[PDB]
């Protein structure tokens, strides 16, 4: 997970 | 750097404007150098009429550099390998990479 | 794929096991060959735990676009070079990484 | 799976 980003 | 889908150090808003300018069709994508994380890259992808951003961070294993979007679960030598793989496989992405901003 | 160091063409399965043992039963040692049982398929021959394992690479089609896969289309690749380069960093269905290439002999 | 092969 990365703040500001859609990664999951 | 010489690829059509790579736009260099464009901004996040410029990527949302470029993708929206070409139509908000699922699969439209580009790769940009992140202005927020200067050592990282971003895959900007249109999905469900919405522009989503996927952080590509570099890391090293046995002094060998690789890039990943899932903290090393799936690794690639460069961005061309990452893009070409996800044109055929979804991975952590919600859809396939179909069309790029030329 | 023909210009790669790990591709040995249309050698036999036993031919692949003899070359790998001749170079050393090291984990990660591999080659890619054209299959003699399936003329349209290829094989990734990989040494793991001093045993040579063989993984069938089959061609398939999705709307006029050909791809290669080792898992019935769950993971797809445009050519054999993309398959090898991916599995040099990611295990996938393989028990280890593609670490060392089995070179062709110098005639 | 494919007979003769270690695919799984
Ligand atoms: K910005």
């Amino acid at each position: 997970k990365f703040e500001g980003f859609d990664n999951e | 750097r010489t690829q059509l889908w790579f736009h260099g150090r464009i901004s996040r808003e410029e990527s949302q404007r470029l993708i929206g300018q070409q139509g908000l069709v699922d699969g439209l994508f580009l790769v940009r150098e992140s202005q927020r994380n200067p050592q990282g890259f971003v895959l900007s992808l249109c999905h469900l009429q919405k522009v989503k951003h996927y952080l590509i961070l570099p890391s090293e294993e046995e002094g060998r550099l690789y890039f990943s979007m899932d903290d090393g679960q799936t690794r690639f030598t460069d961005l061309l390998q990452l893009v070409e793989f996800h044109q055929l496989n979804r991975g952590i992405l919600p859809c396939l990479l179909r069309h790029c901003c030329t």
